[PDB]
C-alpha cells in the first residue's frame, strides 16, 4: 500500500545505479587512505547520543532493548559512531575513517525530503591544519567528478570561529546572540543595522552580513580588536586557502558566508556545503567537529546523486526456451560457459523456466542459427 | 537452637580454617570427609563452596568462610565482609589454548564465574559472550566450546597440564568472614569473642 | 561505549570484505536475471506485516510516524516488502527479484545470534513449477562457489504442506498444533510417542518426527487417509526431487526434515536451510510463500560469510612526506596522476599531513629516487 | 497462573486492612496539614527522572509513548513528582505534600522484596529549620501510633553532611571515597584500620565507623580541622537534637549511624530509617533533599509492609435467607431492605442471595426470619 | 514540567475527594457482599492478556522482566485479573469481587480521553440468572444516587449475542465481520444498506443499525431464520427486562443500541455503557464475560466524577505562632491535646514552623486569649 | 576431528551406558574413574568422549561442542532442551524428581520456601499446583536446607528415598519420572546421520 511522508523505493535501474554508486565512492575513499568501517544501525542512546544536539536527539527515532530494558535508537548520524569507533581503535595520531550507510530521521530535513537517507562519508581525526579540510575537498571532488554528472556542485564556506571570537570580544548576552543569529538567518540588513548600532563592537557584526561574501577584504573592514584577534585572522585565512584551493585545482565556483549556522550544532570552525543545481537541500555537508581530539569530514546522501547520473544502457538477455530444451548435455555445457562469459561482462541474462518467461526491458535475444549462440536486437 | 551456626566450604577452605577455628575455641568433634563443636554455642555446616553465601544471607547460617572468587559471582550485597582472613590464597584469571591466536568475532567465555567474566571484560572495555559452566572448564578451549575460560589459578599447574596458559590476572583471591545483617546486630555477644581471636590469628 | 548484545561494529579489512561480497553477490544475482530493488528500512505496520505471523510482527521494532501518528516498523525481513512491490510492478508473468539491505531483529535468532544481519536474497514469482525452486538453488550455489570458502554448506530440506494437510486431515485443535510444534522443534521423540497414541491420525504426526529424514520411504509409512491426499504425495515428490537435483547438479549432503516450521510462518511449501560448517544459525534460508501470486526464494546475512572468505592481501601505500614538500608545482602535478593511477589499480595510498602520518597496516612507501617515484616493501 | 518475582496479589482482608491503612494514613497526614496530591503513574523521563541517581533511573521501566514518540517512564519513587508539582503551584513560602501510590522497581530491593510497594509520604518545602524535620517525626510517630501495632520501629538516624565535609576537607580522591563507603557498608573494621592509619584525617573516618553511635561525644573525638568545620558541627547537632526529641516525646529507641549512605541518592543532609522489629528491609525512609534552591524534607512508607503488623476487628458477613425473603410480601420485602440498609451503614457485609446455594466466603451470620422477626445468628 | 497528553495531576481537593470517592464506593461494595482484591499493576502477558482481543493487547504497555527476561504489561483493565484470581479462588458457586486501582493506556480511548482512569468496578462470577446483572445495576444505582450529583446517568444497553448469531447464522467471512463493525461504528446507514443488500441475511444486519433502538418491535422485523433462533430471542428479552427494569426501579432513561461492539470483546451478551450528563466517554461499561464460568460486572473511571461531585468545605485551621512559643511544657501539652481533638474531628491544623507559615485556603486561626485557646474565621 | 563426539556424565550414568556402547562398537581404551584425562578415544576411531559435570552435558551438546550426550531427563528439564533433539529413551539411572519435607512436619501457612538445583522445575510444578513460592538456587546437597529451615521443602532426584529418611526428610509430591536420555546437536543429526544412524539403531536394539 501507501509508504510513510520522505520514505521512498528505490527500484530496478535506480536502485542498480544506487548500489554502484554506493561501491564505485566506497572503493574511491578507501583508495585516497580512508579505512572503511559499517557500525550498525542501533546502539544505545549513551553512545549513539553522547554529546548530541537536541535536533539530532529529535532526529533519532527510540525502541526499547527487551533483553536489558535500556533504551536504544536508530542512528540519524553516523559521524557520532565514527568518534566512538576512533576514541577506542584510533589513537593519538591521525585516523581516516570512511562510511556508507542509512539513517533513519524522525521528521524530513526539508519541503518533501527523505527521512531515509543513505549516508556516505569521510572524517580526519588528529590534525589540526587546514591541510586535512583540504585533503577532504581533494577526495570528495575526486569522487563527484568521477560521477561525470551533467549537473554541477556550488560549494558554499562558512566559519563559525569567527562569530564566536566576535560575541567573546564584545561580551554580547546569551538573548543578543540569538536575535544576531534570527536576523542573520532571515538576511534582514535593515533590523540588522539598528540593533547593530547599540551592541558593542555592533559594526563588526553588521559587516559579516554585508561585507562576509568578499572574504579577500573581511578582515581589513573589522574593528582593530577584531583584525588583531589571532581565531579571528586563522578563520579568514583558513576560507581564503580553501576557496582558491577549490577554484584553482578543482574549477569549483564558491560562495562565502560567514553568517552560516545551517547543519549539526556539533560544527567548530570551518563548515562546506554543495548544493547540486538550484536545490535548497545540500548534496554535501561538512567542516570540523571535536572528539580534546581534532575532527573535520563530510556525508552526503547517494540518493540525491541518482537524478543527475546516468549508466549505460544494460544489456537485458534471454535464451531462446525451444532451443535450449533441444539441446543435448554437452550442447547445453557449450552454452552455459558462453552464458557465464556474457556475465562476466555485466549482460543480464535470464535462463527461461517457460516460453512466455519475459525479462523487464528485454533488449536482446540469445537464439540458435546455423549450430551457434548470437545475440539479435529486437 | 539459639547460638552461632557457622557455614564452611569442604575443601582447601576447610583445611586452612580449622587453625583459626581452634585458637577461637572451635574444634569440630569428628572429620567430615550440621556438626557440633567443643563451644556448644556453635555448630557449623559443612556445604558446597557456592552454598556458603546463600545460606548465610538467609539466615541459615549466621556467618561463614567463602572465597571472594564465590562473594563476586554471587553478589554480596546482602551480607558483610567482616574480614580477609588471607587464607586458600589463589587468582581469578583468563585461560586459552597454549600460543593460539585471539578469533576476529566477539570472544566466547566458558566459565562458572558468569558475573565475574562479564564484569571484568566489561572493566577492559570488550564485550563477550558468556556460556555457564558447572564442572571442569579446563576441557572448554580444546573442544572449541569457548576461546578463553575465567578460572581460579594457584601453580598454574592444572592449567599447563592441559594445553592451557594464563592470558589475563582479573583480581587476588582470598578466602572471607561474611556474617548475616540480622546475625551481627542481634548476636554480636557470641560474635565479638571469635572474630577478635580471626583478628588476631591473622597477626 | 559498549553496545547492545547481537550488535557488533564490522570495521577495517572486515568493512571491505563486507562490501566487496555485497557488491560481487548482488552484481551476479543482476545477471542471472534477478532485478535489484532497495526498499526502505522503514514502512507503516499495515504494508511491513501485512499477512505476517506473530514470529515476524515479534521480531520487528515498532516507531511512531509523528507526521500521522501512525505506527510504523524497522523490517526484520525484505521478503514481505518484495511481495508489496511485486504485487504494483510484477504483473501476472513470471518476475525475478534480488536485494541487499540491513534488517534489525527486536531479539537474536540462536545463541549468540546478530540483530543486525545485512539480508540478501532472491525471489522468483509467478512460477508454479519446482523448476523456479531449481532455478534458486542453481543461482545460490553458483554464488557459495564463486566465494571459493574452505568451509562446506550442508542444505536441509523440508516441506510445511505435510503437516498442514495431516493436521486439517485430523482436524486438530489450535493447541494440539501448538504442542506437537513444540515438540517437533527439540524432536522429543519419547513426550510425543506419548501425546501422539491419544490424537486423531496420532502415528502419523509420531511417523513425521521419527521418519521423516528417510524420504524414499515415507509415504509407504503414512495412513491410508493420508497416502490418498494429492498436496502430501506432491510435497514428498517435491522434497526426492530437489533432494535429487541438489546431490547430482551440486554434490550436495541433503538432509530431510519434514517437521521444520522454525523459519518464517509464511512458508507455504518446501522450504531449504542451508548450514555453514556446524554452525546452529543457517546462514541461508529459502521457501515457497503466497502472500493470488506464487511465489520462492531464499535470502541470507552476508555478515555471516566474513569469517569463511578471504581477500588478497591489500597494497597500503604512504608518499614520504618530506620528498614531496621539496617538488615544484609541476612535480607535484605529475605525483598526483602517478598516485591518480595507482588508486585506479586499486593502491591504497595516502597523501601525508604530517612526518608522523602513518597509514595502518603499511605495506609500501612511494619514495623519490634519482628524481623518479618508485614503490618500496617496508 | 504464576506472577513475577516481587510481584504479589493482596486478596481478601489482606486487601481490606491495605485500603482502611491507605485511607486511615492520608486522612491524618491531610490534618496535619499536608495537602493530597495524586501524580500520574507514567510522566516523560525528562520531568519523572529530572535530578535521579543512577539508581533511580536504572529502577523505572522505561515506555513509548504513541503520540509523541518520547520515552516515559513507570514511577519508582513519588517524591520527584511532588518536586514538579511544588515547583509549578508550591511559591517561595513553607508547602506540606501528602501522596499515596503505588511505584514499580524494575529489580527488588531486598531477598525477595516486593517491585510494587504501596509508597505512602509526605514533604515539607521551604523550610530550612530542623524544625521542619521535628514535625515530620511527629507526624510519622501519630500515623505509626494510630495502628495499634504489636511490632516497634526501630529508628536509625544518620548524616551525609558528616562524611561529606571530612571527605572534601581531608581532600579524598573519587575513588578512596568508594573504597572507605564500601568498608563501611560492610563494617570492616580491621581493614578500615589498616585504610585510615595512610590517609589525611584517617583517624577522623575510622572515629565515624567505631565511635559513630556515641553522637553526644562524637565531636569531642574528631580532629581541630573538622571540629571547626561549621557544616560538621551543626550536622553532629541536628542529630542529637532528634535523638532527644524522638527519646522524650516518642518513647523511640534511636540508633546513630553517620557511614549510612543508603537511601536515594538526591538525600542532601539528615537521614532516618524506620525499621518494623529485625526486618532488613526499612519500612520508612526519610531525609532533605534541598536541590531541584529549594528546601525539602520528607519521608515515605510502604503501606503492604504494615499489613503483617496491623489487625482489624473480626468482619461481620452476614448472608440473608433465600427460602424466608422469597416468601416475604412486598411490603415485608421493603422493611427488611431498610434493616439491610441500617446493618450496610453500620459495617456489617450483607449478601442478597441469587440462589438457595448464594454462601459468602467466611459466613459469621445469618439473618433469619423467627416468630415474623428479622435477627442475626451466629454459625 | 509539561506531562503526556491524556495523563493529568489530580491535586489538592481534587484529590482530597477521589480519595473519599475511592473510599465511599468500595465500603458501598464490600457491604453489598463484594469481595475486595488488590492484585498488582503488573504481571507476565501470558496471565495479563490471556485470551484478550487486539484492543486490550494494543491499549497494554510491554516491559521487560529483568529476572527472566519475559515480557511483562502494565495492566489496562483490573476484570482479567479478577477472572485469573477467581479461576484460583472462587469455586464453582457464585462468587462477588469489587477492586479499585490504576490502569494505564497506551493510547487514550475517545476525545480528550485520560490513559490513567482510577479503574473502580464489581464483578459477579457463577450465576446465568439475569438476576445477577439486576443486583449489579442496582448496587450501581446505589453507589450513583449516594453521591448526590445533579448530573444524570444515561444508560445505553446493547447484546453482542445479536450480531454474533446472525454472523454465525449467515457464515459471515472474518473481513466481512470486520467491514460491518466498521460501519455499525459510525451509523453510516447509507453505505451499510449497500453493503447489506449483497451479504446472506444482510437485510437482517441493516435491521440492527436502521431499527435496533425499538427492541419492543426488533424481533418481528428479522427474517424467520433469525426469528426462530433461542439465542437471539433470549438476548432481545435480557435487553426488554433490564429496560424495564431501569425505567421501573430507577426511573432512568433508557437507549438501545445492538450494534454496540466497541467495548472490550471479551463481551459474550448484554453490555451497559452509563453516560453522564452529554459527555462523549462513558463513566461506566459493564457487561457478561466468560472464563467453563459465568461472569458479569462493570468498572468506571472515579477520575470522571470529581466534576460531578462536592464535599463539604474543609476547616483550615492555623495555630498562632508567637503565642504557642511563648507557652511552657505543660501549656504546650494541653494545646497538644486540644489540636488532637480536633484533628479527630476531621479539622486540618497546622503546627506553624514560622511567623509566616500559611496553609493554603486558611479559614479559622486558633487563637490564645486569656489563657484559653479558641478557633476565629478569618 | 572429523567424526562424533559423545558427552558422558561421570558417576552411575558412566557405569550403566559402557554396555549401550559396547553392542554399538564403542569401547573406551582404559577406565575414566583413574585417568587424569577429559578426552577419550575409542576402538570405533569415529568417536571419542567427553567426560563431564552431568549438569554440562546439555551445554556441550546444544553448542555442537559435542555431537551427542547421555544427561537425566531432570538436567535436560532443568537446562530446557529446546536447541538438542531427546531421541531415546535409554530407561537407565532411574529415579523421580519429588518435593520432600522434615519427616511429618505440616506445611506452614506463610509463602513456601524451596531451596533446590532444579529451581525452573520447582517453579513450574509449584505454578501447575496454583502455589506461588519463593526459590531458593543450591549448588550442593539440599537434604541440609530444610533441617537449618533455609526452605520449608526442597525438590530433589529420589529413587529408594533412603538418604531423605536418613537426614530426617521425606518425599511428599510426585512432580515426574527421571531416565537418562540420548540428546543430539541439532546440526550433528542434520549434517553427521550416516555415522549417527547405525549407533542409534544399536541402542534402540539394546533397550526393545
Ligand atoms: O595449583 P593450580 O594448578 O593452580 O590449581 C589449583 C586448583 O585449585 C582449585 O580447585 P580445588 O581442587 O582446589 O577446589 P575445588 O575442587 O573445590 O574447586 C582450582 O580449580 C585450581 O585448578
Ligand atoms: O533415593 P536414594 O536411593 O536415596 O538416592 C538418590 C540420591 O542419589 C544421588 O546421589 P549422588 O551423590 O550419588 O549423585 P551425583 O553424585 O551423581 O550427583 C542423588 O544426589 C540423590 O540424592
Ligand atoms: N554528518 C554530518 C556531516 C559531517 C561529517 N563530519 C562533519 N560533518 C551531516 O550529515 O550533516
Ligand atoms: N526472508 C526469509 C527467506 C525467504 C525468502 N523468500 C522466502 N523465504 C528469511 O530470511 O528467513
Ligand atoms: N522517596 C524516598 C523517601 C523520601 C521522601 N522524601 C525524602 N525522602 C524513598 O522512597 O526512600
Ligand atoms: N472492565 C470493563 C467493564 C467490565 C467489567 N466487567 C465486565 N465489563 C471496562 O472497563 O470496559
Amino acid at each position: 500500500g501507501m509508504l510513510p511522508d520522505g520514505v521512498a523505493d528505490v527500484l530496478f535501474e535506480d536502485a542498480h545505479k544506487q548500489e554502484v554508486l554506493r561501491h564505485q565512492l566506497t572503493q574511491q575513499l578507501i583508495t585516497h587512505g580512508y579505512q572503511l568501517v559499517s557500525p550498525p544501525m542501533i546502539e544505545f542512546t549513551e553512545s549513539l547520543l553522547s554529546g548530541a544536539s537536541e535536533d539530532l536527539k529529535r532526529q533519532t527515532f527510540k525502541i526499547i532493548d527487551q533483553l536489558t530494558g535500556r533504551l536504544m535508537g536508530i542512528r540519524a548520524d553516523i559521524t557520532p559512531q565514527i568518534l566512538r569507533i576512533d576514541a577506542h581503535h584510533g589513537g593519538d595520531g591521525i585516523a581516516r575513517y570512511c562510511y556508507a550507510g542509512d539513517v533513519i530521521h524522525t521528521l524530513p530535513s526539508g519541503l518533501f525530503g527523505s527521512r531515509t537517507p543513505l549516508q556516505l562519508g569521510a572524517e580526519i581525526f588528529g590534525c589540526e591544519s587546514i591541510a586535512a579540510d583540504i585533503e577532504l575537498i581533494d577526495v570528495l571532488f575526486s569522487m563527484i567528478n568521477s560521477l561525470d554528472m551533467s549537473a554541477v556542485l556550488h560549494v558554499d564556506l562558512g566559519h563559525v570561529t569567527i562569530f564566536k571570537r566576535l560575541a567573546e570580544l564584545a561580551a554580547l548576552s546569551a538573548s543578543d546572540t540569538e536575535q544576531l543569529m534570527q536576523l542573520y538567518a532571515n538576511k534582514n540588513l535593515p533590523e540588522l543595522k539598528q540593533v547593530c548600532q547599540v551592541l558593542p563592537m555592533g559594526s563588526d557584526f553588521y559587516t559579516l552580513a554585508r561585507f562576509g561574501h568578499d572574504i579577500a577584504n573581511l578582515l581589513g573592514r573589522l574593528s582593530e580588536n577584531a583584525q588583531q584577534d589571532t581565531k579571528i585572522v586563522t578563520a579568514i585565512d583558513e576560507l581564503q586557502r580553501l576557496k582558491a584551493h577549490l577554484q584553482v585545482q578543482w574549477q569549483c565556483a564558491v560562495s562565502i558566508d560567514v553568517t552560516e549556522l545551517s547543519g549539526y550544532h556539533y560544527h567548530t570552525g570551518i563548515v562546506f556545503n554543495g548544493y547540486i543545481n538550484s536545490e535548497t537541500q545540500p548534496l554535501v555537508r561538512g567542516g570540523r567537529f571535536d572528539g580534546p581530539r581534532q575532527a573535520t569530514g563530510f556525508s552526503m546522501d547517494v540518493s540525491r546523486l541518482l537524478a543527475h547520473t546516468q549508466l549505460d544502457a544494460p544489456f537485458i538477455v534471454l535464451i531462446d526456451y525451444d532451443a535450449f530444451n533441444n539441446l543435448d548435455s554437452a550442447q547445453r555445457q557449450l552454452l552455459l560457459q558462453q552464458v557465464a562469459s556474457l556475465r562476466q561482462q555485466g549482460y543480464r541474462v535470464t535462463m527461461p523456466l517457460t516460453a512466455e518467461d519475459m525479462p523487464v526491458g528485454l533488449t536482446h535475444r540469445l537464439s540458435l542459427a546455423d549450430n551457434q549462440w548470437r545475440l539479435h536486437a529486437v | 537452637f539459639l547460638g552461632l551456626t557457622l557455614a564452611l566450604s569442604k575443601g582447601r577452605i576447610l583445611e586452612e580454617t580449622m587453625p583459626l577455628l581452634r585458637a577461637a575455641g572451635v574444634e569440630l568433634l569428628e572429620d567430615p570427609e550440621i556438626f557440633p563443636t567443643s563451644n556448644p554455642n556453635v555448630r557449623v555446616l559443612i556445604l558446597r563452596a557456592s552454598d556458603v553465601p546463600t545460606y548465610v544471607e538467609h539466615g541459615a547460617a549466621d556467618f561463614g568462610v567463602a572465597g571472594k572468587d564465590v562473594l563476586l559471582e554471587h553478589g554480596a550485597n546482602h551480607v558483610y565482609e567482616l574480614l580477609d582472613l588471607k587464607i586458600a590464597q589463589c587468582k581469578l584469571m583468563t585461560a586459552g589454548v597454549k600460543d593460539a591466536p585471539l578469533p576476529n568475532r566477539r570472544l566466547r567465555i566458558a566459565t562458572k564465574y558468569v558475573n565475574v567474566a562479564r564484569a571484568y571484560f566489561a572493566s577492559q572495555g570488550q564485550q563477550v559472550d558468556v556460556i555457564k559452566l558447572y564442572g571442569s572448564m579446563e576441557l572448554a578451549p580444546l573442544v572449541g566450546l569457548g576461546d578463553l575460560i575465567v578460572d581460579v589459578v594457584d601453580t598454574g599447574n592444572t592449567l599447563r597440564a592441559n594445553g592451557l596458559e594464563a592470558r589475563d590476572h582479573i583480581c587476588d583471591v582470598s578466602s572471607r568472614l561474611i556474617v548475616n545483617q540480622v546475625s551481627y546486630k542481634r548476636k554480636f555477644a557470641l560474635l565479638e569473642p571469635i572474630l577478635d581471636s580471626f583478628k588476631n590469628s591473622i597477626n
